[PDB]
């Protein structure tokens, strides 16, 4: 674990996220460059779970008690994408294929495990 | 080759040719030979003077182990020494990529690998080439896997452009290769007359010259040690026919009987997340039933 350095990230709900990640970045400040890209998304709040779904992409939790990854849910992306795609679709900009909900989790299953409301 | 250069690899080596064996331990975790090889072994060459098929693999995986760990360590911040492989860096690769990043340093990896594994390959006599035959084509193998990885830095993460580098690939894909490259190695026949027969034989492809003995027998001459007492799989949700098969394979056609033995562990389960930053897992004691053969 290290804590993160990272803006947009910073108080989202911990401090401490690891590296490598899902996007296989070297450094925080690497990964920052790229999701600051979205800086505009979040302040236009097109979706209130963005900021803190970005973040556990873009820097994952990291637990001292839970050493496996901890992925965001597939109902927290898919209200990412149902409140941010339009938008941005709307300017050329298409919902990046990295960004999908069928690669992640649905929740209720003991073996995939992740991270949503109730 | 000087004794100064010879113990500063010498720590990273030792790991590496482990890795090899350990490796070599998985690819055969549940046939007769089950890899009973020590590191220290490949170097007093007890336990394998046998020239057999699986003695082969035993030469190749670690080292290739060796070369493996090594230049992964030459990558990594381990020596100052060695940069990694910088040439071809910056350069125009394909449509919308460019080479950089840190591309590992085979040629490294080799570089030590030859000088301490081949080392061990002492004698000029026919076995000596066969062994050193088999080091270089877990060697190469180690080369001929390496491949293209990339990361996307295009408009908010975007594959249109990206900056590529040549990595290892896992060194368990390593290892399944090699199982092949063993599984289909072949016998020779044969002083010049049999260094031709060596240069016969393809780089790639494993070289044994006697026959395997009868795993299933001890053999304490050999550093064999029987099949009895040995883990077997009977029952399990997803095991390959293989696997389902080690109980007939290992015991019963060995003669030996199949006994089970009850096992308590203490594993870490039924995992609840709460809310945000945090994830609780209590946990339980759960019976496990193994086999094995008596
Ligand atoms: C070349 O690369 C190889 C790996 O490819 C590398 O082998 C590894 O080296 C590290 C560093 O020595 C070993 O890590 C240790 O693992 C043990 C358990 O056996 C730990 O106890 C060690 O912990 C130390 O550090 C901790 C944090 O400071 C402390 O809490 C603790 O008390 C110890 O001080 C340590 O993590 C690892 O075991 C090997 N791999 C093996 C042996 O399989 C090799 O060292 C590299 N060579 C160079 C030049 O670095
Ligand atoms: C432990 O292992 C030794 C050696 O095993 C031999 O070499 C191995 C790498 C494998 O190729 C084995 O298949 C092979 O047997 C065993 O000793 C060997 O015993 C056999 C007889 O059982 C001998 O075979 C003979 O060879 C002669 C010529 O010298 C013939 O005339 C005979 O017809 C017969 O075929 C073999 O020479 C012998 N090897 C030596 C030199 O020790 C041994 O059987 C085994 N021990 C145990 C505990 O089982
Ligand atoms: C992560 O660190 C922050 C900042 O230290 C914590 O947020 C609060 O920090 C103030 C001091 O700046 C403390 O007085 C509060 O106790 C913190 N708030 C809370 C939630 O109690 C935050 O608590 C830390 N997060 C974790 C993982 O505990
Ligand atoms: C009016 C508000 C306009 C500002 C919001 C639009 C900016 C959309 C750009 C999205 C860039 C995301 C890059 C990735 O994906
Ligand atoms: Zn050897
Ligand atoms: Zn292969
Ligand atoms: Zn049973």
């Amino acid at each position: 674990c290290q804590e993160i350095t990272v803006p947009l990230c910073k108080g989202i709900g911990y401090n401490y996220t690891y590296m490598p990640n899902q996007f296989n970045h070297d450094t925080q400040d690497e990964a920052g460059l790229e999701v600051h890209q979205f800086w505009p998304l979040v302040e236009i709040q097109c979706s209130p779970d963005l900021k803190f779904f970005l973040c556990s992409m873009y820097t994952p939790i990291c637990l001292e008690d839970y050493k496996k990854p901890l992925p965001p849910c597939r109902s927290v992306c898919e209200r990412a994408k149902a409140g941010c795609a339009p938008l941005m679709r709307q300017y050329g900009f298409a919902w990046p294929d990295r960004m999908r909900c069928d690669r992640l989790p649905e929740q209720g299953n003991p073996d995939t495990l992740c991270m949503d409301a109730a | 080759t000087g004794p100064k250069a010879y113990l500063t690899y010498s720590a990273s080596v030792a790991v590496g040719a482990q890795n090899g064996i350990e490796e070599c331990k998985y690819q055969f975790a549940w046939e007769r030979w089950n890899c009973p090889e020590s590191t220290l072994q490949l170097a007093t060459h007890n336990g394998l003077r046998s020239a057999t098929r699986e003695t082969s693999f035993v030469h190749a995986i670690s080292s290739a182990g060796v070369m493996y760990t090594l230049t992964r360590n030459c990558s990594m911040g381990d020596f100052d020494n060695c940069g990694c492989d910088d040439s071809r860096n910056g350069r125009i690769g394909g449509r919308g990529w460019v080479w950089g990043g840190c591309s590992d340093n085979a040629e490294f990896g080799e570089r030590i690998s030859k000088l301490f594994v081949d080392g061990l390959e002492t004698g000029q006599d026919a076995r000596a080439l066969m062994n050193l035959h088999n080091n270089e084509a877990g060697r190469l193998a180690v080369k001929e896997t390496m491949k293209r990885t990339c990361k996307c830095h295009g408009i908010s993460g975007s594959c249109s452009i990206q900056t590529c580098w040549l990595q290892l690939a896992e060194f368990r894909d390593i290892g399944n290769h090699l199982k092949i490259k063993h599984d289909q190695a072949l016998k020779l026949e044969m002083r010049g007359a049999i260094a031709d027969a060596f240069s016969s034989v393809a780089g790639s492809e494993l070289i044994f010259l006697e026959d395997s003995p009868d795993y299933c027998l001890k053999n304490i001459s050999l550093g064999l040690q029987g099949t009895e007492g040995r883990e077997c799989l009977q029952s399990g949700k997803n095991l390959s026919q293989w696997e389902r098969r080690s109980c007939k394979r290992l015991c019963t056609d060995c003669g030996l009987r199949v006994e089970e033995k009850k096992t308590e562990i203490i594993s870490s389960c039924n995992c609840k997340f709460h809310w945000c930053c945090t994830v609780k897992c209590e946990q339980c004691k759960q019976v496990v039933i193994k086999h094995f053969c008596a």
